[PDB]
């Protein structure tokens, strides 16, 4: 706050912090088991109270919940009803693109650990479907292609995708072989 | 001593405790100047009469270390690794214009700026003696491995070691400003207070200094930079460790090293200095190879490295930067020549600084009265050494205790030939003796130059002209100084107008016919042109590019030279200029022929300078040829010519520019300048009545505008944007 | 297989005349060795090509070599071709020694023969008396020329400006068939 | 911090610091006692994993003599620890699940806590407060040799009868009951009354075991085993703590103990490059020949133990002859069995000395590691009938002692040969990522401690490592940069409250540097003004005055690893002449100049907050020399800009007070 008003406004907000505390539930770990309101943030911030709540657990983007929702299959309608509505003319590439890029990066990192001993276990059996459902949800991903380029920008560091590049090419096929005639070759 | 500047209106801010200061430059433009004046800015000044300084605002905090790579403008910008190297190259070196090549390190403490680029030069001077020098034996060239050379060209970065940890720095950027940086921490941990001993014979980097001398293990991190297709694969090979000798001496215990430089000779030279509480011992440790003496076990593998003492001293010591930013090696027998070979200057905060010769560290002269790095080979200190916010100090660049004139001339010509070969600018003007050592020196120098060129004269004339002009400038001889610049301008004009020819087919080099025209008649150039050639001398119909603006220079210079002939009685040896060599006169006549052809092709010729020549070019050419005939090949010179030059038409102007350069006559005693408030003691337009343009000045005389507002004469612009006649340091000066 | 190496030397001699030659000879640079200038990547396919650039000796206290083109990916070539700066003996010999070294490294690395070509474009008609004095090789202009003609069967094309100095008559000394003479004003040719 | 970093030093340094932080804060005796008890119980639970709990319990039972001395000195005649201690116990006994988890960690700490409560009855009256303990135990409705807290309480008396028998043929059972069971000596040392006392007599035993000459083989074996066990225990106590035993052995006077292995063999410092020539005395005269003869014989009959310091010469002549000469190839492996086996414990000295030698030499062939592994190897299961009575216990002690050193070395080379073979390795280590920037405190440590507000006892070692691996200047600078991004009152309050604590063990140096560097730079620049306009400014001023008042006290505050790395020189680039004394005067002069009018918005508000925070009881600042000191002129100037003037009203009771009196009258 402005230099003219010193400890006044700070102490006022301090003494009013318990009022906003009386409107908090908990650390908000994860509440989204079903796949058939609670935890429907608009853009990285769900709450409504205009007071001064506690630390950024209420201000920071709900990334853990979004990741835990996106990892489960058939969660597309759930993510839609959370924030999306007729994405054909309403979704101008929001931060869910960055969330999906982070999810794909984490998936590649998890597959980098021998991919369950060379696709022997079930980690690849979950990778395939977690990427297929993302491609299913991918209707405006290459829209604002910088979202696609961010994948390469993040994979440039670490360079641990020497083993998981095959699955990335697989999902790129799964998208392009159906979206080749629609989108131009330049994009 | 000499050139002692001072700060105008800035103080130390008493309550603020202190700050670290460090500046170093190998090439010219020797100013970095990290100073604590009342994250501070960086200061730059090119010591060829720079006094007014341009301090551009720094981008980072505390600016710890700087060490420029090479000739090309490039800064270092350390202390938390943000806002790194920038070439300037915008209009002048007045505008630094920081660029985007910076590395990154989160709260790092980089204390290095390195990556040697090209092969070192070897100065076999002890055996040279200038007799059979031929520029081959006097200044040889050793074979050196370039760091990670792809295919060809040695792309280089600023491989450095942070002091926060001991990890690395990276990010060489070839051809695209591509970063490609990395980090690997030298066996996972370590505190360091180190300097960096850059390069071995091949491609490697060694460095070590960690904690403090009382218990000083130093782990020589031997990295290799053979990179990857874009992934730096720097390694962490560990070499042996060494300690400070102050420990094993039971007399004292306090050594506590702060500075510990080790110069670029990374095979024999480690100069860790102890920064103990009243005194400060300094030692130079060798990098000698050895074998372990397995013995004394019973009656009945040479590859191993060790560090052994060479010498030591017991006194105070504060500040030292470098030995000699080159020299010779073993078997040097030059004893009379105490010139700056294998020497190293180092400063004290208690009193005055000391000079010391390396490899014995015994003693040199003291030269009574923060950052002290040698300007060049010649012993020219820099005086940031603190008693306040004090500016530069200098000393005698020639280290001669016994006086010998012939040897002094020999050393001076050696240094001049060195600055000629390497291309560096010369500041040995502070070294040359009184004018008794001025003219004979340059005479013998240019004699040896033209003698054993054998063809290097064609490529070194443009530099030898400026070198001679700068030498004779220091007195009286200023006439001989202006004559050299006037010869250089006309020579470069003649050598630039010929390749401008977009001519038609010819038997062999149609541009050479203008030179072969020497065997021609004297008067009536109209006959000479038909004699030589008249067809293939029209290259562009837009001749209105240099004829009216640029070709007026020669049109006035011919007249000024003709008028200066009958006035030998003037109180000056040539008056303004003499030019009695003949070759320059022949080039002038060739320029007159080609400009006559130009004026015949297009009506925009050189002016009659007023009017009413009945053919002014014809008379001017007749006079040129009459003066040129008895100048050609070993003959006497002027009769009727002296009477003809006495006659002046209703056309003759005067008051030509004649670009000259102010000097810096700090003769022998002292000087007292200021950061500002200068202390009193080119024709392509480029000069209206009052300055109303960019006016990008130069190092000596040029003062040419930046855009020049032209269409097709950009050949001169491209010729002048880069380095110049020892005035490549172009400078921006406001209106 | 389109293994070319350009040699630009008229950067300092004739600046503005570079565009006049480019607008006419850009087709053999790309449109002959490829379909056209696009937005694509590069690999070991052999189509890659290089470009070395030099300047005069006056504007060179330390900087002589700037041969910076490992692959160029068939598109970044023309991209940085207009990006280089523009600043009498122009040190053509030391400028061609590095191209000879680059061709030697090509022949040493391209093992499993791509009809190499090179354009020693020089605006002025310069000449370098010292052989190299800056690289591993040490050979005069004549030695370097006969070495580049005999060893490599590269088409030593000399794309000089519309001038016709005495440089062509001497630099056409390629004894094997290399087409060193042509200064093509008419329509572009394949490699000559 | 006082528990993890150090254990000795209990005159009253922690008492003085606790008192000082008690003055300048909310100071209820109940809250203070609950705080000390909560810090006492949060340890021993999450911090220790193996042998560290045996030190945590000794700290929990050293805490109560501290609070007893505090009650005897600090408080006097105002709720004399009868009511407030009970109120705090009720204030503590309310939090049951903490005590439940504490009992669950030790798995037997319920009855151990019941005994520790009546153990604290040395300061608490047994009238009815024991009934509160009974009620608390009744609240433990649910509810195996012995619980280690009880073992420590019982063995606390064993320190008074450690040896108490300076005579030949000492009781070997006295060492058998110690080498086999847990190390109660560490607990007695942490009791602050045995460490210096034990180590002195324990090293005097070794220094007195010169034994002249012995003619009995059984007596020779007895002397050998005694010296071996004594040296092993001494070196183990050193590797555990270090400076404590070394200072106890060399507190006053001049003696001649075996300082060779406790000063230049192994420590959290290299001491290796300068080691071999002068310090590691290798006299070949009358020492190399006997060593080589003993190594080649493959004989403790003739009792003469002074070759332990001379073993480094034998190791010098052996390694080169084994891997460089060629005449000896595997005979070195044979001679290694002659010494690494029983009837000898000098292998630790040579192992440490040549780890030091390898960390200095290149060792690219790694031929020394092949010998070090064979030496540290537990292969010989006492093949030779060397009567020692501790063939397994002494061997395990030697292995875990050698593993304590040569840790950083084996990281600079191939993997460790695993010589220890114990239950759990050393818990405290670097734990620093291989390739990661040092600025991780703001990323992971500090951003977590700002929420995790109990200092995270595992993270304090990371803080110390970062401090002595980087530099105090950038340390404090980055900490202040992280602090000036809060924008919340309680956040800043907790931040400074934990910063004052984290600055401990480096109070004087870090305080002086931080103040005299940042505060001028914060008050002299232009961008620095932009950062102080925040409410964080007041918290920063409070932290500054707290560090100043704490550093003004002439306490020892000698940290473990900082007492050596703080050996530097600086004139400080400007009562008496002292660094802190001068730094405070510089800060006061900057304060007076900050009242330099005609332009200031932030740094008048900042100094106004700073003076208000400096207005507090138990103040020793405002130096106040009778001659010319500006602080009271600055006080008059600030008054120009009522109890604030009364703060420095009558300090020296001199006519100087008349000035501030008159200015207050205005």
């Amino acid at each position: 706050p402005h230099w003219l008003l010193g400890n006044l406004v700070s102490d006022f907000v301090d003494t009013f912090r318990p009022t906003a505390r009386i409107n908090s539930i908990c650390g908000r770990c994860s509440l989204l088991p079903v796949v058939n309101w609670k935890l429907d943030p608009a853009t990285l911030r769900f709450p409504l109270k205009g007071l001064l709540p506690y630390d950024k657990d209420l201000f920071e983007p709900q990334t853990a919940l979004l990741r835990y929702v996106l990892e489960q299959p058939y969660s597309r309608d759930m993510v839609c009803n959370m924030l999306g509505l007729n994405k054909q003319h309403k979704q101008r590439c929001p931060v869910l693109e960055d969330q999906l890029v982070d999810l794909v990066v984490y998936a590649m990192e998890r597959s980098e650990t021998e991919e369950k001993f060379d696709d022997g276990g079930t980690s690849q059996l979950l990778w395939q479907h977690l990427s297929s459902q993302l491609i299913f949800f991918v209707l405006f991903q290459f829209a604002s292609f910088p979202h696609m380029v961010l994948s390469l920008h993040q994979k440039l560091a670490g360079r641990g995708l020497i083993k998981g590049r095959d699955h990335l090419m697989w999902v790129l096929l799964q998208f392009i072989s159906g979206s080749i005639q629609k989108n131009a070759l330049a994009d | 001593l000499a050139y002692v500047c001072e700060w105008e209106k800035w103080a130390k801010s008493t309550y603020c405790p202190s700050l670290p200061l460090a500046c170093a430059w190998s090439c010219r433009n020797l100013i970095a100047f990290t100073t604590d004046l009342r994250t501070h800015m960086i200061h730059i000044l090119d010591t060829e009469h720079p006094w007014e300084v341009h301090s551009v605002s720094s981008g980072h905090s505390e600016a710890i270390t700087c060490l420029e790579w090479d000739q090309s403008g490039s800064r270092l910008l350390s202390a938390d690794a943000d806002g790194q190297i920038k070439c300037w190259s915008m209009a002048d070196h007045l505008a630094n214009s920081w660029e985007s090549s910076v590395g990154s390190q989160v709260e790092g403490d980089p204390i290095v700026a390195l990556s040697w680029l090209h092969n070192g030069v070897k100065l076999a001077l002890h055996v040279e003696k200038s007799g059979a020098s031929s520029f081959g034996e006097k200044f040889s060239r050793v074979k050196f491995s370039p760091s990670l050379t792809l295919f060809g060209k040695p792309m280089e970065g600023w491989i450095a070691v942070t002091v926060s940890g001991l990890v690395t720095v990276s990010l060489l950027k070839p051809s695209g400003q591509v970063l490609t940086s990395t980090e690997s921490l030298c066996r996972l941990r370590g505190r360091v207070a180190l300097a960096d001993i850059a390069f071995t014979g091949g491609g490697n980097i060694v460095v070590a200094a960690a904690d403090g001398s009382s218990a000083s293990p130093v782990k020589f991190y031997k990295v290799c930079v053979s990179v990857v297709s874009e992934k730096c694969r720097i390694d962490t090979e560990i070499l042996p460790s060494l300690f400070m000798r102050c420990t094993t001496d039971p007399n004292r215990k306090d050594r506590f090293p702060a500075i510990t430089h080790l110069k670029f000779l990374a095979r024999d030279m480690s100069e860790q200095v102890l920064l103990c509480a009243t005194s400060s011992l300094v030692e130079c440790w060798s990098l000698r190879k050895e074998g372990l003496p397995v013995n004394n076990i019973f009656q009945q593998q040479p590859m191993i490295l060790k560090w052994r003492i060479l010498s030591a001293t017991n006194d105070l010591d504060r500040v030292s930067a470098v030995a000699l930013p080159t020299n010779t090696d073993l078997k040097v027998a030059s004893d009379t020549q105490f010139y700056p070979g294998l020497g190293l200057a180092l400063a004290f905060q208690d009193g005055s600084v000391h000079m010391v010769h390396r490899l014995s560290l015994q003693t040199m002269a003291v030269f009574y009265s923060k950052a002290m790095q040698l300007s060049w080979t010649s012993l020219a200190l820099v005086g940031i050494d603190n008693h306040g916010k004090l500016s530069m100090l200098r000393i005698s660049p020639s280290l001669g205790h016994p006086l010998e004139p012939k040897l002094a001339l020999q050393h001076l010509l050696f240094l001049l030939e060195y600055c000629m070969v390497t291309g560096y600018d010369w500041w040995d003007i502070l070294l040359h003796v009184q004018p008794g050592m001025v003219q004979s020196l340059v005479e013998r120098l240019h004699e040896e130059y033209t003698r054993q060129k054998p063809a290097l004269q064609q490529v070194l004339s443009t530099r030898i002209l400026a070198m001679k002009a700068s030498l004779c400038k220091l007195s009286r001889v200023c006439d001989y100084h202006t004559k050299l610049f006037l010869m250089a301008i006309t020579s470069t004009l003649k050598s630039l107008l010929r390749p401008h020819f977009l001519n038609t087919p010819d038997k062999s080099p149609g541009d050479r016919l203008a030179e072969i025209c020497a065997k021609i008649t004297d008067v009536d150039i109209d006959k000479v042109m038909i004699n030589l050639k008249t067809e293939e001398f029209v290259l562009d119909m837009n001749t209105l590019q240099a004829l009216q603006q640029l070709l007026q220079w020669v049109g006035d210079f011919v007249l000024y030279l003709l008028v200066s002939l009958p006035n030998q009685g003037s109180p000056l040896r040539p008056g303004h200029s003499f030019l009695r060599d003949g070759t320059s006169l022949g080039m002038l006549r060739e320029l007159m022929v080609v400009i006559r052809i130009w004026g015949l092709l297009k009506p925009s010729c050189l002016p009659v300078y007023t009017a009413t020549s009945d053919d002014s070019m014809s008379l001017l050419f007749r006079l040129l040829t009459k003066l040129w005939i008895c100048c050609r090949d070993e003959g006497a010179a002027s009769p009727a010519s002296d009477g003809l030059v006495s006659r002046l038409q209703p056309k003759q102007p005067l008051r030509l520019r004649f670009g000259r350069a102010p000097t810096l006559p700090s003769s022998t005693s002292t000087l007292q300048l200021d950061g500002l408030t200068r202390a009193p003691g080119l024709h392509l337009g480029a000069y209206p009545t009052e300055e109303c343009k960019a006016c990008t000045r130069c190092g000596c005389v040029t003062m040419l505008k930046s855009p020049n507002k032209t269409t097709a004469v950009t050949q001169w612009e491209q010729r002048w944007i880069k380095n110049c006649l020892c005035g490549g340091l172009w400078r921006r000066v406001p209106l | 297989v389109a293994d070319v190496v350009f040699v630009i030397e008229g950067t300092a001699n004739l600046g503005p005349y570079f565009e006049e030659l480019r607008k006419h000879y850009l087709l053999p640079a790309i449109e002959y060795f490829n379909g056209g200038p696009p937005d694509f990547g590069g690999d070991y396919g052999g189509t890659q090509y290089s470009l070395v650039v030099f300047n005069t000796v006056d504007c060179a206290p330390e900087s002589y070599v700037q041969c910076h083109a490992p692959t160029s990916s068939a598109y970044e070539f023309v991209t940085w071709l207009d990006g280089i700066k523009f600043m009498s003996c122009s040190l053509i010999a030391e400028g061609l020694s590095t191209a000879l070294q680059l061709f030697d490294d090509f022949k040493k690395m391209r093992e499993q023969q791509t009809h190499r070509v090179c354009l020693l474009i020089c605006n002025s008609p310069p000449y370098l008396l010292p052989a190299v004095e800056s690289t591993t090789y040490s050979g005069c202009t004549t030695e370097s020329l006969v070495q580049k003609i005999g060893e490599r069967g590269i088409h030593f094309s000399i794309v000089s400006p519309r001038k016709l100095p005495a440089l062509r008559l001497l630099f056409e000394k390629a004894a094997p068939p290399a087409l060193l003479e042509p200064l093509q004003q008419p329509a572009d040719v394949s490699q000559d | 911090l006082e528990g993890t970093m150090n254990l000795t030093g209990e005159m009253q340094p922690l008492v003085e610091q606790l008192m000082m932080v008690k003055r300048m804060q909310h100071i209820p005796t109940p809250l203070f006692v609950l705080e000390i008890w909560k810090a006492c119980f949060v340890g021993l639970i999450e911090s220790p994993e193996g042998t560290q709990e045996l030190k945590w319990t000794a700290f929990t039972y050293l805490k109560i003599p501290q609070v007893l001395v505090k009650l005897k000195k600090y408080f006097h005649g105002e709720k004399d620890f009868t009511e407030d201690v009970n109120c705090a116990f009720e204030f503590l006994l309310k939090l049951t699940p903490l005590l439940d988890k504490a009992d669950q960690r030790c798995n037997c700490d319920c009855t151990n806590f019941l005994l520790q409560e009546c153990n604290k009855q040395g300061l608490l009256s047994e009238v009815n407060f024991a009934s509160l303990v009974g009620k608390r135990t009744a609240d433990r409705d649910p509810q195996i040799l012995r619980a280690e807290p009880t073992v420590t309480n019982i063995l606390k008396t064993m320190d008074a009868d450690h040896s108490k028998s300076p005579e030949g043929l000492l009781g070997v059972l006295g060492h058998m009951l110690s080498g086999k069971s847990l190390d109660l000596l560490l607990a007695a040392a942490a009791a602050t009354g045995k460490l210096k006392s034990f180590a002195r007599k324990f090293i005097n035993l070794n220094e007195f075991t010169t034994h002249g000459s012995g003619e009995s083989t059984k007596t020779a074996s007895v002397r050998a085993l005694l010296f071996d066990i004594s040296f092993l225990m001494l070196c183990h106590v050193a590797q555990t703590y270090g400076s404590e035993v070394i200072l106890s052995e060399s507190s006053s006077g001049e003696e001649v103990p075996f300082f060779e292995t406790w000063m230049q063999t192994c420590m959290p410092e290299e001491g290796k490059i300068l080691n071999p020539d002068h310090p590691c005395f290798r006299p070949d005269s009358t020492k190399v020949e006997s060593l080589v003869a003993l190594l080649n014989n493959s004989k403790l009959v003739q009792m003469k133990w002074h070759e332990a310091c001379l073993s480094i010469s034998a190791a010098i002549l052996e390694i080169l002859n084994a891997w460089e000469n060629g005449v000896l190839a595997f005979e070195s492996i044979q001679k290694i069995t002659d010494n690494i086996k029983g009837k000898v414990c000098s292998l630790a000295v040579c192992a440490v000395a040549w780890l030091v030698a390898h960390v200095r030499m290149l060792g690219l062939d790694e031929r020394e590691k092949s010998l070090q592994m064979i030496r540290q190897l537990a292969g010989p299961l006492y093949s030779e009938n060397t009567l020692q009575f501790y063939n397994e216990r002494v061997v395990i002690m030697n292995s875990i002692l050698e593993h304590m050193c040569a840790d950083v070395l084996q990281q600079t080379a191939t993997q460790i040969k695993f010589p220890s073979t114990g239950v759990d390795t050393m818990p405290y280590w670097n734990l620093l990522p291989p390739k990661r920037p040092i600025k991780e405190v703001l990323t992971d440590i500090f951003a977590k401690v700002l929420e995790k507000g109990w200092v995270d006892s595992r993270s304090i070692h990371i803080l110390d490592t970062l401090l002595h691996m980087g530099g105090v200047y950038w340390f404090c600078n980055n900490l202040i940069k992280e602090l000036l991004k809060e924008t919340r009152k309680e956040h800043t309050l907790r931040a400074v409250q934990l910063l004052y604590s984290i600055f401990c063990l480096d109070m004087q140096q870090v305080t002086l540097v931080l103040l005299g560097h940042i505060l001028p730079g914060l008050l002299t620049d232009s961008s620095k003004w932009h950062s102080l306009m925040d409410p964080p400014g007041t918290a920063l001023a409070k932290l500054a005055v707290w560090c100043a008042l704490s550093s003004y006290s002439s306490h020892k505050g000698q940290a473990s690893s900082r007492q050596k790395k703080r050996h530097r020189e600086d004139i400080e680039d400007y009562n008496m002449r002292d660094p802190l004394n001068r730094v405070l005067a510089n800060l006061f002069l900057l304060i007076s100049s900050i009242l330099g009018s005609r332009t200031a918005g932030p740094h008048t508000q900042f100094v106004q907050w700073f003076m208000e925070e400096c207005v507090g009881c138990l103040e020793q600042d405002s130096r106040g020399s009778i001659l010319q000191f500006m602080p009271f002129t600055t006080v008059s100037e600030l008054v120009k800009v009522s109890p604030k003037v009364v703060l420095a009203i009558t300090d020296l009771s001199l006519p100087l007070g008349r000035q501030v009196a008159a200015k207050a009258i205005a």
